[PDB]
């Protein structure tokens, strides 16, 4: 009795699925397909969480006219892996219900990722992906119906892709996937599109990693539209991936911005290894900017495990100590190389200096040449001017330097008042504001 | 076989002319095979190894004869070699030296979001060895650092490590980006940061360099009555043009309705 | 594909209808 | 290093370089895009050791790109290569697009009555007519007509209406539902006319058939002509039910004039 | 028929886009 | 719709901040602070 309750909840929350996504598909375009189909891919990751049984409940789903409640009861019968996922098909075509057809073979396939083989039985589920990814690539280019299947089962092949990449991330790497992903971009040129394409990129971007950083800047002119950004997940990730590739090509202020607006759309748990992540990228894009975070105001304990390292490599660029920075890079080099940001840590060594020069220009109105050169312990006070030049940079208050009683001037911005010298200021930032009025455009369009 | 291409390894090339001759000879071996058109026939790629060790002398003379178009073609040649994932590769210590160089030359180019790529492009040659690799990564944490002040370190730092040409190059790259600052009578003297193009109090060769088109890079007012800089200032007449923003901003309020 | 991918670009136009009725329940 | 090929002036290079771009146009699609304007001057440059194979390269840069327009211009470049491809996975789609912008412009130039109608791209004009034989060899009387109207070239339409040459449902009252879906009188009285004459050519024509021709095209003379023929073989049945058919489905008018045809 | 259907898609739209463009019209005439 | 994918990849903190700001410092421990300014 315990063991077969498991099934009989499964097999009931599968038949329902089905039934929604097939009425709904036989009536009315665009509301045919992933109107509840994204609330079923929810309710797959949750039958995914709960758990062969599910093999026999997916063998002969459909035969010709509906006996889908006798079939349900044929499958109480069995009761009282490869084979089993071609099984239905050898068994009876389904005569009718094409999108259901490409649900039906997404079910057996989540079991056998679920197996986690790592084996050529998982490469095998990948064959019937292959299979299925053919159904799809037939949907409209040979059957010439509604994209049900393209609004509903490219998320399926979404979800394929990701099982591709885990049997690639087992082995090494295919890139012919993503071109395969290239053909699924050829048919998001045609009347229906997906933003699948850029995830699978993001992918191909991590393979190359630190050897070719050509496929990020390929990804920069590769960046189309697709801005519904409909999970808003995905465009997490795209942003995740988007402010990883300016960080390593060195424009570390718009990848902080990017970062922030990626960390802001975690609606999924990411609890362990996974926010933590996005949350490691922004604080050393900061850090690199050379403005100083405190860890406080997040702290993820999943991410403070992972910021041991950090938080002390915070509090080694506070200090003035380069040895504590020293013992922390070497004995917290390791989790950090794993993450892929070390490159960003090796250069962040030189960045020290950059975080005094910063919190002087907003601490001293006009500071001394000779002060800075006491504050950032230069050794020399032409040093100091070098320094002094360096610190200008950009992004920060003219210097104005007299070079000579003046010395560091550094006279802030003045009549910063939101008055007339900021009028373009405090009103630029009102447009935008304003400009989120669309909102109220936007829903009224969807009764 | 194929010989010439490797027959004047050991003369490697004191005339110009053997080096235009060993193009020819490449030409005629792009003839016989594309350079990597597909992964297969390992073999043919095994002759593409033969083909990469002339190539990466064939750069050296590039760099000899100082050549820049004929040098960024083998260059991109020698990276795509690189490129082929011939796993049967050997280690080769022409390459590891000329990828440090590569990395030194993208400096000399000022491509520097390319020059981060590159350090990026070797993170095992990084690490903590491969000296040749290691004398760019550390002249890049002097270049944000400000080559002019560690320069004459840089210049020093190796007498020979098969970068002799490419130290030569770096000269040639001295960075002048410090222009933008007062200088002649107003500072009268910049050789405190020891970059070439300033060093030197008030000799004529830091004239050339202080004076070249009248003053250094030779645009904006003379440095010697220079006001600091540009001083291009700001105004508060954009309020009219900001006027002519504001039409549009509001009108758009309205024209949604 | 030409005559028989492009009539389903206009299932895509099909949308406008969805629209149409949103607007005529303004209407009323 | 695509570019690097490039930038050796050698002829067998050139070669090499198209060769090595259509090998792997997904692997780069940015190289081929930072080298779109050297690959330009060669697709257009006659001297080009193959100017059509960099032509075809050059769809190929377009490949991620959804320009239709891009493509016809490739087309031009390729001359015979770009048909060549007569059927290519995302070519084909490319093919197809052109063939799109070609029935526009045949629209365009349909709509132009007084002559000086822009010519079609030859290139352009030859894919499009061979994937049209491709659909008179799959047979469909509605994939032949698929681009018969498109082009709004009568020419093409008589090779559509022979098709693969059962022509049963078309030698019928295949003018009826093309009558109903028509936008344009005047291309449609050109369609209609030519229609009841192959209507005519089978060697017998349906008073039903021809029946859109009495009435539609209105001609008092054509009529008369018909019924002459009816008289000369004596066939009063079949005049007796086309002249009351005449009268019930359309007004005087022409209809008077036939009777004045017949009468003297 | 595929041709045919493309012509017969393309109608609905040209006749839906004409007939919208009118609710829109009577209803800024309601407004009044 | 968990990301996953990147695994391979007040009464102990709002303080936090603060503490850390002095943590270096404060070895003084204000009264030694007091002793220099008898000293000055």
């Amino acid at each position: 009795p315990p063991p077969p309750a498991p099934q009989d909840v499964e097999m009931k929350e599968e038949a329902a699925t089905g039934g929604g996504s097939t009425g709904e598909a036989d009536g009315k375009t665009a509301a045919a397909a992933a109107e509840h189909s994204q609330r079923e891919l929810d309710t797959v990751t949750l039958e995914d969480i709960k758990e062969g049984k599910e093999p026999r409940f997916v063998l002969r789903a459909l035969r010709m006219l509906p006996s889908t409640s006798r079939r349900l009861n044929h499958y109480v019968l069995y009761k009282a892996l490869l084979p089993f996922l071609e099984e239905p098909m050898d068994t009876e075509a389904d005569l009718q219900f094409r999108p259901r057809t490409g649900k039906a073979a997404s079910t057996p396939l989540l079991p056998e990722v679920e197996a986690y083989l790592q084996l050529l039985v998982v490469i095998f589920m990948m064959n019937s992906k292959r299979y299925k990814e053919a159904q799809k690539i037939s949907d409209d280019l040979m059957q010439k119906i509604s994209t049900q299947n393209r609004r509903a089962l490219d998320l399926v092949a979404a979800k394929c892709y990701y099982y591709h990449a885990r049997v690639y991330e087992f082995l090494d790497k295919l890139d012919v996937v993503r071109s395969f992903l290239h053909a699924r971009l050829r048919t998001a040129t045609l009347r229906h599109d997906a933003d699948g394409q850029a995830t699978l990129l993001n992918l191909l971007l991590r393979n190359y990693l630190h050897y070719s950083l050509y496929d990020q800047a390929e990804k920069l002119v590769s960046k189309s539209v697709f801005p519904e950004q409909a999970n808003n997940n995905e465009w997490a990730r795209y942003l995740y991936y988007t402010g990883r590739i300016k960080a390593i090509q060195l424009e570390y202020s718009e990848a902080r911005r990017t970062m922030t607006n990626a960390l802001r759309k975690a609606p999924q748990h990411t609890a362990v290894g996974f926010k933590q992540t996005v949350h490691k990228l922004l604080i050393v894009v900061e850090l690199l900017l050379g403005e100083i975070p405190d860890r406080l105001q997040f702290r993820q304990p999943s991410l403070k495990r992972s910021l041991m390292p950090y938080f002390l490599l915070t509090q080694a660029v506070r200090t003035g100590n380069l040895a504590k920075f020293n013992q922390v890079l070497d004995q917290f080099g390791e989790k950090f190389q794993a993450d892929g940001t070390y490159t960003l840590i090796i250069r962040l060594r030189h960045n020290v200096i950059k975080t005094g020069v910063r919190m002087i220009s907003l601490s001293y109105s006009r500071i001394s040449l000779a002060d800075i050169a006491q504050k950032l312990q230069l050794d020399s006070p032409e040093d100091a001017e070098f320094i002094v030049a360096k610190a200008i940079r950009d992004g920060v208050i003219e210097a104005s330097i007299n070079h000579e009683k003046g010395y560091v001037q550094s006279k802030e911005m003045i009549d910063i008042y939101s008055t007339r010298e900021p009028q373009l200021a405090f009103h630029q930032r009102i447009s935008f504001c304003l400009d989120i009025h669309n909102m109220s455009v936007k829903a009224m369009r969807f009764p | 076989m194929y010989e010439q291409l490797k027959g004047e390894w050991n003369r490697k090339s004191p005339n110009l002319s053997k080096c235009g001759e060993e193009l020819g000879r490449l030409k005629l071996v792009l003839l016989e095979l594309n350079f990597l058109p597909t992964t297969g026939t390992k073999l043919t790629k095994q002759q593409l190894i033969l083909a990469r060790d002339i190539l990466e002398i064939g750069a050296q003379w590039s760099i000899l004869r100082k050549d820049i178009p004929s040098f960024e073609r083998y260059m991109a040649q020698l990276k795509c070699y690189y490129f082929d994932y011939k796993e049967q590769l050997p280690e080769s210590a022409y390459m590891h030296q000329l990828l440090g160089l590569n990395l030194l030359f993208l400096l000399s180019q000022n491509r520097v979001a390319e020059f981060h790529t590159e350090l990026e492009r070797l993170p095992a040659k990084d690490i903590q060895t491969n000296v040749y690799i290691k004398h760019p990564v550390s002249l890049e944490q002097y270049l944000m650092e400000g080559s002019y002040n560690k320069v004459f370190l840089a210049k020093g730092n190796i007498p020979a490590e098969s970068y002799t040409f490419f130290i030569d190059i770096l000269l040639d790259t001295i960075r002048d980006e410090i222009a933008g600052c007062i200088e002649k009578a107003y500072e009268k003297i910049l050789f405190t940061e020891a970059t070439r193009i300033l060093f030197f109090n008030t000799p004529k060769k830091m004239t050339d360099y202080a004076k070249k088109r009248g003053w250094v890079l030779g645009p904006n007012n003379y440095y010697s009555f220079a006001s600091q800089q540009q001083k291009p200032e700001d105004t508060t007449i954009p309020s009219t043009e900001l006027a002519k923003q504001v039409i549009e901003y509001a009108r758009q309020l309205e024209m949604i309705v | 594909y030409l005559s028989k991918i492009e009539e389903l670009q206009l299932i895509v136009n099909d949308k406008s209808q969805n629209l149409r009725r949103l607007q005529a329940q303004r209407n009323e | 290093g695509i570019i690097s090929l490039l930038d050796e002036d050698e002829p067998q290079l050139k070669e090499f370089a198209l060769h090595k771009l259509n090998a792997v146009v997904n692997d780069f699609w940015a190289e081929i895009s930072e080298s779109v304007d050297k690959i330009e001057v060669l697709y257009e440059d006659e001297g080009f050791r193959s100017r059509q194979f960099a032509a075809l390269v050059a769809s190929k840069v377009f490949y991620h790109l959804g320009a239709f327009e891009e493509s016809l211009n490739y087309a031009l470049g390729a001359g015979d290569l770009f048909n060549v491809n007569d059927n290519s996975e995302y070519v084909e789609t490319i093919i197809a697009k052109c063939i799109d912008h070609y029935t526009k412009q045949c629209v365009e130039n349909a709509d132009l009555p007084e002559g000086e109608k822009k010519p079609i791209d030859q290139r352009l004009e030859g894919i499009v007519n061979k994937m049209f034989q491709r659909c008179l060899d799959d047979h469909k009387y509605k994939q032949a007509i698929g681009i018969a109207l498109e082009t709004r070239r009568l020419d093409v339409f008589e090779k559509t209406i022979l098709e693969s040459n059962d022509v049963p449902g078309m030698l019928a009252y295949s003018l009826k539902l093309c009558m109903s879906l028509m936008q344009n009188k005047q291309f449609r009285n050109k369609v209609l006319r030519v229609l009841v004459k192959i209507y005519m050519n089978l060697e017998k024509p349906d008073f039903i058939n021809v029946c859109q021709c009495l009435i539609f095209l209105d001609d008092p003379q054509a009529v008369s002509d018909i019924l002459e023929k009816l008289v000369k073989e004596d066939n009063l049945l079949m005049a007796y039910q086309i002249c009351f058919d005449l009268y019930e489905s359309a007004s005087q008018q022409f209809l008077s004039s036939v009777i004045q045809n017949l009468r003297t | 028929d595929l041709y045919s259907r493309y012509k017969k898609l393309q109608q609905e739209l040209e006749f839906l886009e004409v007939q919208e463009e009118y609710i829109k019209d009577e209803q800024k005439n309601l407004k009044k | 719709m968990s990301e996953k994918k990147q695994p391979v990849d007040e009464d102990n903190w709002d303080d936090d901040n603060v503490e850390d700001d002095f943590s270096n410092q404060l070895r003084a421990e204000l009264e030694k602070h007091g002793y220099k300014m008898e000293t000055s």
